[PDB]
């Protein structure tokens, strides 16, 4: 049986097709990026509001890290 | 270039067409036959929950969104009232709608307006063809090129796969177009009746198991105009809290009093019945002239059934009346496809009024009312839509009659049971595979509605857009429609899907839900008591054989 | 009237049903704690941080639960057009567990904050005044449906 | 503290479970429906025609009372399809091609999916043809107005409605939950008086935010059948700052040089005269569905928050494709609106000039309507059945107010039987099928009286129509005596 | 005076 549906390869298969630990570093960075991004409402905001929330969080983290030391 | 183009059908020399609309069965081992319960009430549900930090994060997200939206509205309305000129007065005329009653739509909904109302073309079969959109200024307005791509359909109500253009029902509709017409005459009471209406009413009444029936041209209209006909302001209606909007509008139009009971709770129902019989009419305390109970065969946001045997018990004990809305149950549930009466073995004589629609599982339009003879005669004399609204056309009646005969086993035997078993196998397979992979899934084992919980407002657009990018079509719902802390994605399984498509879906869903941190299933959703995080290949290999055993389904 | 009551009973009010769900009692405490740590991260003296925490929480609660009348979306003809969100909780039934918990929170918050600005009479008086005048009075059983000018 | 107390009575004991059970068993309800008066009313079901194996066309073959009667080659004068364009071959070819390229059902509400490109094309065609900016489609015409009107009104708004509006508009007004006042049916003086008093009181009241104000009327009335004065309405709503809501189900395709409705008949602009227009694709366009015309903001808010739109499935594709084809056909070389106007003019002249019936019936329809209505000259009604309209309206309103279960009125029933006897005489003797105004009087809330109904379409020869008019006139004359 | 206020608040709580 055959139809007119074009399929989309899985990301694992795509990495298999395209072929050290630089990949591991990249994937841990992207894991952290997604984990931070999806749990805060950035998809539901505009650009200016998202930028201001970003700088707000960055300032909080920087101040907290400075105080901790 | 700004308006939706009129796409043209391709060539597809009829084999690719027949495979596009209805996938061919691969193995006889992918069918399942369901069994009755012989009048036994359901066990209490075992709905699962996520950890506490998911809920807290959801609350924080909604707080931030509301604060930002209100600040934006106040500043924009007060300062720059030149662009916001459709919310303010003009020479004494009030605006069409105020700014506060439309807060959610233009603040929280408008930013993800591309996940809703996607234009399509062609038959909404196994593969649906979508028209691609480009958004400007974050879904401010869309523009359309001429490109069209097919996606795997998991959104449309096509339970038995009767929506096609090559079967026998399509031929019946084509014959009816030639024979009668596409034009009605008027109301059924004036000139609108034909012999096809009489045949359809007789066949529906025989199929359900009741004595007589009526057919209409809309389901919403049926539910909206029934209670006005047989109710009044001195009666009481005790309806479930999850009922459809049409029932609410129909009850509101009559004038009766309304009291609701919590979904899936019968002790509360009996307590409410006793208290309302004792109390009587408000502010006058005279006896209630009538009491009616409204429910649904299957709630198509939770996937759960209604405890029909116990409802019959209380209605017989306290002398109430029963109304059941079998929109999602008829045709697609039961050993032979008769609804919840077949599932629970209840004789279809204890239910006073039964109604449903041909839209969901028959690939047509309209609705019906089935009851006893004297009730039907009085209603036919008293209903409003029988006197004031136009009757349903000929092609729709032909399609409905052909589909009802096909399911009943009267024409081309062997197809109805095959469809009824394909859908039953597919639903169980997907539910068990998802629950083993590590997600949270609602509903009974056989329901063709498979909710999957997200719990975070920002995971809705991400899931929808990634799935569309991977050529899968889904539907997502949010706070005004579902509880604030439970936003989900709804799958609708048809009998036109093959197990290969389900495996493709499973692989893509597993990867996306791993990436978005959605596998938060507990141990409460397993027959043992231990949490499950199986691998994709193991679950693919071992699920098709284990999905036929009832000991693996906790609910 | 009659129609009004039937409309108010015909549907669960989605504007005020989320309170009795899984995790609101806890989110109140969580946001209090978060505000405390934020003002600590500012860096000023403890009394200023605690009085700022108390004012911020009390004023936010008042502006959200007590200022606006109606529902942010269509519910019925009007139904709840002249009621704030606090008057809609548990379909107009006073002193339910949720209302008790929401009443207790400001008092205990003041008790915890008390032992840091006790030496200053100005801050103590201002904190007590704001608390008892904004967080306990509108939530009382005699201020229900009390419209003035 | 002691002196402040109020003087209460000691509280009583609560009931006991056995007491509760006995009380519950003592209560007895009523049946779902009322089977008392079913048999003396069930003649309506037995006298309903049923055509077989044919379209509902000019010449049909009907039956009555479960195949026990049969009539062949009956001349039809009870069909609402005025233009009869939907039966021509091009529309049939379009329908066949649409059914072969799509399904028959939409399978989904407009919110998620099932809103194909054909729906958008039909909406564009409607908006361009009728001159407004946008339009929306509805599943059926009966559910359009009761969904549109409550979406734009609430508790605190004002509606000024006509004196005799049909049932869907009454449902919309009852479900709208606003304040409603009635003027007197094309008596502009009463409308001006009511608007004047209302705006004066509003100026006196000095409200913070002004409410929404609507004038609700109809193009061609459903029961009466008379035209509406548009220029006066638009002038005084411009003067008093109101909005106009026109429900022209029976005039789109009937009025105007090109059948574009009331606005063309009065040579006006629809975009500035009427704010909301409710139509129907099931009377003059020969299809199924309904629509609403307006501006962009109104249409967007309808898509957002109209119940019958967002909680119902989309209507099939063949309907919308056929309607688009019919719109193009009317756009090019009509001749059919002209034929219909000529036939209606001749019919009204025939039934208005004759004096022999002037002591029994009065013609209520206007000369431009395509449906001719008849009454019974209240002197004759009082003489033969012994009541007038006001007695009936008062009785029925009193019955509704106190919620009396069995609402049966005998003089009304007898008058209905007499009119049906007239219809039966005409059908049996001359092979002419006219109809009766079928109403459910226990649902109405405005004054109404039973009547007849004679419809005309654009596919009938003048000769045949004149002969049928003479035959029905003879039938009324014979049965009246 | 602090102890009186705290005791009054406790009584109010109860
Ligand atoms: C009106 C124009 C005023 C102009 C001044 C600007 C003020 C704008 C910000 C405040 C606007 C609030 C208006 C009313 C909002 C609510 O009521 C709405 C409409 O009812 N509810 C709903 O939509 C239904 C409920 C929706 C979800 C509510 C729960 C979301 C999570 C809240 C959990 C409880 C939070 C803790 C209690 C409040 C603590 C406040 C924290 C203060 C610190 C942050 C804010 C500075
Ligand atoms: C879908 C739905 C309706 C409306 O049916 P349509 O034919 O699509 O208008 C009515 N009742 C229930 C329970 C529904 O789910």
């Amino acid at each position: 049986h055959k139809s007119s549906m074009v399929y989309i390869p899985t990301t694992k298969e795509a990495k298999r097709r395209n072929g050290g630990i630089l990949n591991t570093i990249e994937e841990v960075v992207e894991k952290l990026y997604w984990t931070y991004y999806i749990h805060l409402p950035f998809y539901l905001m505009a650009s200016f509001d998202s930028f201001f929330l970003h700088v707000f969080f960055l300032t909080i983290f920087s101040l907290s890290f400075f105080g901790i030391l | 270039y700004t308006r939706v183009p009129l796409c043209e059908p391709e060539e597809l020399p009829d084999d690719i067409q027949k495979e596009n609309e209805y996938g061919t069965l691969d193995s006889p081992g992918h069918l399942y036959q369901v069994k009755s319960r012989h009048g036994k009430p359901l066990p209490e549900p075992v709905v699962d929950t996520p950890p506490y930090y998911i809920s807290l994060l959801t609350y924080l997200n909604y707080l931030i969104l509301i604060i930002l939206g209100h600040v934006h509205d106040f500043l924009g309305m007060t300062f720059q009232k030149n662009k916001h000129l459709d919310l303010l007065e003009h020479d004494g005329l009030a605006p069409w709608f105020s700014n506060f009653e439309s807060f959610y739509v233009r603040r929280i909904k408008m930013r993800i307006d591309d996940c809703f109302s996607r234009p399509t073309t062609g038959v909404p079969g196994r593969f649906i063809r979508c028209i691609d959109r480009i958004s400007h200024n974050i879904n401010e307005y869309f523009t359309y090129s001429g490109a069209v791509y097919p996606c795997m359909n998991l959104s449309s109500y096509n339970y038995l796969g009767f929506a096609q253009s090559k079967g026998q029902c399509t031929d019946a509709a084509l014959e009816s177009v030639d024979k009668y017409s596409i034009q009605s005459g008027g109301p059924r009471a004036q000139i609108g009746t034909t012999d096809l209406h009489i045949k359809a009413e007789k066949l529906v009444a025989r199929f359900i198991g009741k004595e007589d029936a009526l057919v209409f041209s809309m389901g919403y209209g049926t539910n909206a105009n029934l209670f006005n006909a047989f109710l009044d302001k001195k009666c009481l209606v005790i309806s479930d809290e999850l009922n459809h909007t049409s029932i609410r509008t129909g009850v509101r139009l009559s004038g009766a009093a309304v009291r609701t009971f919590k979904h899936g709770d019968m002790v509360g129902l009996e307590k409410l019945i006793r208290e309302q019989i004792v109390l009587g009419q408000p502010k006058t305390n005279r006896p209630w002239k009538k009491i009616l109970i409204c429910a649904e065969g299957l709630f198509s946001m939770e996937g759960t059934l209604c405890n029909l045997p116990k409802l019959v018990e209380l209605k017989k004990k306290y002398k109430c009346y029963l109304f059941i809305d079998e929109a999602h149950s008829i045709g697609a549930m039961g050993p032979t496809g008769r609804g919840v009466c077949e599932i629970f073995g209840v004789d279809p004589k204890d239910v006073d009024i039964l109604m449903g629609t041909f839209t969901k599982s028959f690939g047509a339009a309209g609705g019906y009312i089935a009851a006893d003879q004297w009730i039907i005669d009085r209603l036919r004399l008293d209903l409003t839509t029988v006197s004031y609204s136009e009757s349903m056309p000929a092609p729709v009646l032909a399609q409905t009659i052909s589909s009802l005969q096909t399911i009943s086993g009267e024409i081309c035997p062997g197809q109805g049971t095959e469809r009824l078993q394909r859908i039953a196998f597919n639903s169980r397979y997907l539910r068990l595979a998802l629950q083993r992979l590590g997600f949270i899934v609602y509903g009974v084992a056989d329901s063709p509605v498979i909710p999957l919980l997200l719990y975070c407002p920002s995971k809705m657009p991400a899931f929808s857009r990634m799935m569309l990018q991977r050529r899968i079509a889904v539907v997502v719902v949010a706070y005004p429609a579902t509880p604030l802390i439970e936003s989900r994605v709804r799958f609708c399984m048809s009998a036109s899907l093959t197990k290969e498509d389900i495996d493709y879906l499973l692989r893509h869903v597993s990867e996306v839900g791993d990436k978005l941190n959605l596998k938060s299933n507990s141990g409460k959703s397993s027959y043992d008591g231990k949490r499950q995080r199986w691998d994709i290949e193991e679950v693919i290999r071992r699920t098709p054989e284990d999905c036929k055993d009832d000991k693996y389904f906790v609910n | 009237t009659f129609e009004d009551e039937n409309d108010q009973q015909m549907l669960p009010n989605m504007n005020a049903t989320w309170v009795d769900q899984r995790g609101a009692w806890l989110i109140h405490i969580v946001v209090i704690v978060l505000l405390r740590l934020f003002y600590s991260l500012f860096g000023s003296t403890p009394k200023w941080t605690w009085t700022l925490t108390n004012m911020t929480y009390i004023i936010g609660f008042y502006i959200m639960f007590h200022l606006v009348k109606g529902t942010p979306f269509d519910f019925n003809g009007g139904a709840y057009d002249n009621l704030t969100m606090w008057e809609q909780i548990n379909d107009e039934t006073l002193y339910t567990p949720t209302r008790k918990f929401l009443l207790i929170v400001p008092i205990v918050l003041f008790l915890i904050s008390n032992q840091y600005y006790r030496n200053d009479m100005t801050l103590f008086l201002s904190n007590l005044a704001v608390t008892v005048l904004i967080g306990v009075v509108p939530k009382l059983g005699i201020t229900h449906r009390l419209r003035i000018s | 503290i002691l002196l402040t107390r109020k003087s209460y009575k000691p509280p009583k004991r609560p009931l006991t479970e056995q007491e509760i059970d006995e009380l519950c068993d003592e209560w007895v309800p009523e049946p779902l429906v009322d089977p008392s008066a079913t048999d003396e009313q069930s003649w309506r079901v037995a006298k309903t025609p049923v055509t077989m194996e044919m379209p509902i066309q000019n010449h049909i073959t009907i039956t009555r009372n479960n195949l026990q009667e049969k009539y062949t080659n009956v001349f039809n004068l009870a069909s609402n399809n005025f233009l009869q364009l939907s039966a021509t071959e091009p529309v049939k070819e379009v329908v066949k091609t649409t059914i072969k390229n799509y399904g028959v059902g939409a399978c989904g509400p407009a919110g998620f999916y099932g809103n194909q490109d054909v729906h958008y094309t039909l909406e564009y065609d409607l908006a361009q043809f009728f001159g407004t900016q946008g339009s929306v489609l509805y599943g059926q015409d009966f559910c359009a107005a009761p969904s549109v009107l409550p979406a734009f009104t609430k508790r605190g708004d004002v509606i000024v409605a006509d004196d005799q509006v049909s049932l869907p508009v009454q449902n919309a007004l009852q479900l709208s939950r606003s304040t409603v006042y009635y003027f007197n049916h094309n008596d502009m003086n009463s409308l001006e008086c009511l608007l004047n008093e209302l705006t004066e009181q509003e100026k006196l009241e000095k409200l913070p935010a002004i409410p929404r104000k609507f004038i609700v009327t109809e193009g061609i009335f459903h029961n009466s059948g008379d035209l509406a004065p548009l220029p006066e309405l638009t002038k005084l709503k411009n003067k008093y700052k109101f909005r106009l809501f026109v429900d022209e189900t029976f005039s789109i395709g009937v009025l105007g040089a090109t059948g574009r409705g009331l606005s063309e008949h009065f040579n006006m602009d629809r975009a500035t005269a009427i704010d909301i227009t409710v139509g129907s694709m099931a009377t003059a366009l020969g299809s199924t569905g309904g629509f609403v015309l307006g501006d962009s903001v109104m249409c967007l808010h309808q898509r957002i928050g109209s119940n019958a739109y967002c909680f119902s499935a989309c209507l099939p594709a063949y309907t919308v494709t056929s309607v688009s084809k019919v719109l193009k056909l009317m756009d090019s070389n009509n001749d059919a609106v002209q034929t219909l106007q000529k036939l209606s003019k001749s019919l009204h002249d025939s039934f208005a000039s004759d004096d022999s019936l002037r002591s029994y019936v009065i013609v209520t329809s206007s000369p431009v309507s395509a449906v001719l209505h008849l009454q019974l000259t209240p002197a004759y009604r009082s003489r033969k059945f012994g009541y007038t309209c006001e007695q009936l309206f008062e009785t029925m309103s009193a019955l509704q107010k106190k919620s009396q279960t069995n609402k049966f009125i005998e003089p009304y029933e007898e008058e209905e039987k007499f009119l049906q006897s007239i219809v039966d005489h005409a059908l049996i003797n001359y092979n002419v099928l006219i109809t009766r105004n079928t109403i459910v009087l226990k649902q109405e809330t405005l004054p109404i009286v039973p009547s007849l109904k004679i419809c005309c379409n654009a596919a009938m020869s003048p000769e045949e129509l004149k002969n049928a008019c003479e035959s029905v006139k003879q039938s009324i004359l014979a049965c009246c005596q | 005076g602090h102890f009186f206020v705290e005791g009054l608040l406790g009584v109010v709580i109860i």
